[PDB]
């Protein structure tokens, strides 16, 4: 436990990393987080909502 | 049932066969087809439902036998078992960046 | 069976395959009542009863 | 071919607690030295659940303990019996119990498994029957008294003959059988695991994955359900069809699942080795 900020570093870069991906399967608000399914199950115009 | 008699009293096997729809889960439907084992390219894939796009190598990742999918530590789709032979594939994407 | 006495013959967990039944040359009578036949292979169901 | 059995007294029964049991998998997801978190119908660790007794000693002034009360079905049963010479024979799920309703009749008799669905005409007391014979030594299973009448039925399965062992050996329990019984969506999904054991009292500790088995899609409202034991009648108790059966040596426990969060521990080829809860304790959370 020397180089602790070198590793804090590395750590929060991986845990924003993490966040960032984890962010795509949200809703948002919306029906599901899949764009495909909601393109094919639904009417056009909810769908580009 | 006499063999001399007409085309209109004869024996007519008739067959009622009838379909409905029950609450339960459907459990008899027809086939499905299945295309070729096209790997080691760039390609759109649906095995049982699941979508993606990328080149299907061959790894070396050894799965449950009744495990059928695999992911990662960031939860996305890595590695899809085949449903026809049990071989272990691996889902990568193309190569991508900027020029 | 008889008239009177139709038995019936429920099954089900199959793959019914419908492609045997109207590429036949064995039946005189195929008038189906709206379940287009042909589109068959893609559509699934919980029991047929026969 | 309902009988109502006599000679059997009351007395509350104990309760044995859990320790760090009842732990799946609850997809077929697989991963690889991952610390996933996920949230299911579990078993909270640290929490007794009751504890039904099946013996018949010597010492027992008539007693005869035999129980298998209609215990309820809410979210789901962690189902483990330890038993020595196949007791635990088969379950009578169902919902009414009283040939108005369907109930799932999984029972794995002599020949093979039968996971019928039918709605059927239970007893007060159903059991299977096993007489012993003094001439040639032989353990055969004769009376089936299960249900009484049948109806139209729905899906049903079979299974390949087999045989079992047959046999009231003596000494302590050598098997062990997890089972988790969960009904949601219209899926009866079964969860089992076969682990040996060395133990003659209340549940030992460990960890073990249980790994799912059967998916049958029957689609009923099972809400409360019974177990179907097995006696060993012989010519050392006479009487008739009323007096004069035996019990054996068995236990089964039966405990019920609640919502809660757990954390699993992936190992580097994809089965649980440990897990932890999500509110034991504060070091837990
Ligand atoms: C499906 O059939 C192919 C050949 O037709 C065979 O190689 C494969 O093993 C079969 N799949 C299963 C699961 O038996
Ligand atoms: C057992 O007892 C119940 C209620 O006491 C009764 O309804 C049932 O008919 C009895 N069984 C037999 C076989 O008489
Ligand atoms: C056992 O469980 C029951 C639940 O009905 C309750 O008395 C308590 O949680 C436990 N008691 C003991 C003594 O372990
Ligand atoms: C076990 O159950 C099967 C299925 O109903 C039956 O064919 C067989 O005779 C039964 N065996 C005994 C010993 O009752
Ligand atoms: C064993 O003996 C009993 C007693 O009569 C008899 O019913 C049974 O058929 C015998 N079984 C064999 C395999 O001899
Ligand atoms: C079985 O019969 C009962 C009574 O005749 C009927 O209500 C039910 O719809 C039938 N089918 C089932 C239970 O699948
Ligand atoms: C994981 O699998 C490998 C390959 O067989 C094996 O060598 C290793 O012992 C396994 N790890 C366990 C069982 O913890």
């Amino acid at each position: 436990s020397a180089l602790g900020k070198l590793q804090d570093v590395v750590n929060q870069n991986a845990q924003a990393l993490n966040t960032l991906v984890k962010q795509l399967s949200s809703n948002f608000g919306a029906i599901s987080s899949v764009l495909n399914d909601i393109l094919s199950r639904l009417d056009p115009p909810e769908a580009e909502v | 049932f006499q063999p001399t008699n007409g085309v209109g009293y004869q024996p007519y096997r008739v067959v009622v066969l009838s379909f409905e729809l029950l609450h339960a889960p459907a459990t008899v439907c027809g086939p499905k087809k299945s295309t070729n084992l096209v790997k080691n390219k760039c390609v759109n894939f649906n095995f049982n439902g699941l979508t993606g796009t990328g080149v299907l190598t061959e790894s070396n990742k050894k799965f449950l036998p009744f495990q059928q999918f695999g992911r990662d530590i960031a939860d996305t789709t890595d590695a899809v078992r085949d449903p026809q032979t049990l071989e272990i594939l691996d889902i990568t994407p193309c190569s991508f960046g900027g020029v | 069976a008889s008239v009177y006495a139709w038995n019936r013959k429920r099954i089900s967990n199959c793959v019914a395959d419908y492609s045997v039944l109207y590429n036949s040359a064995s039946f005189s009578t195929f008038k189906c009542y709206g379940v287009s036949p042909t589109k068959l292979n893609d559509l699934c169901f919980t029991n047929v009863y026969a | 071919q309902c009988v109502n059995l006599t000679t059997r007294t009351q007395l509350p029964p104990a309760y044995t607690n859990s320790f760090t049991r009842g732990v799946y998998y609850p997809d077929k997801v697989f991963r690889s030295s991952v610390l996933h978190s996920t949230q299911d119908l579990f078993l909270p660790f640290f929490s007794n659940v009751t504890w039904f007794h099946a013996i018949h000693v010597s010492g027992t002034n008539g007693t005869k303990r035999f129980d298998n009360p209609v215990l309820p079905f809410n979210d789901g049963v962690y189902f483990a019996s330890t038993e020595k010479s196949n007791i635990i024979r088969g379950w009578i799920f169902g919902t009414t119990l009283d040939s108005k309703t369907q109930s799932l009749l999984i029972v794995n008799n002599a020949t093979n498994v039968v996971i019928k669905v039918c709605e059927f005409q239970f007893c007060n007391d159903p059991f299977l029957g096993v007489y012993y014979h003094k001439n040639n030594k032989s353990w055969m299973e004769s009376e089936f008294r299960v249900y009484s009448s049948a109806n139209n039925c729905t899906f049903e399965y079979v299974s390949q003959p087999f045989l079992m062992d047959l046999e009231g050996k003596q000494g302590n329990f050598k098997n062990l059988r997890e089972f988790v019984f969960k009904n949601i969506d219209g899926y009866f999904k079964i969860y089992s695991k076969h682990t040996p054991i060395n133990l003659v009292r209340d549940l030992p500790q460990g960890f073990s994955a249980l790994e799912p088995l059967v998916d049958l899609p029957i689609g009923i409202n099972i809400t409360r359900f019974q177990t179907l034991l097995a006696l060993h009648r012989s010519y050392l108790t006479p009487g008739d069809s009323s007096s004069g059966w035996t019990a054996g040596a068995a236990a089964y426990y039966v405990g019920y699942l609640q919502p809660r969060t757990f954390l699993l521990k992936y190992n580097e080829n994809g089965t649980i080795t440990d897990a932890v809860d999500c509110a034991l304790d504060p070091l837990s959370e």
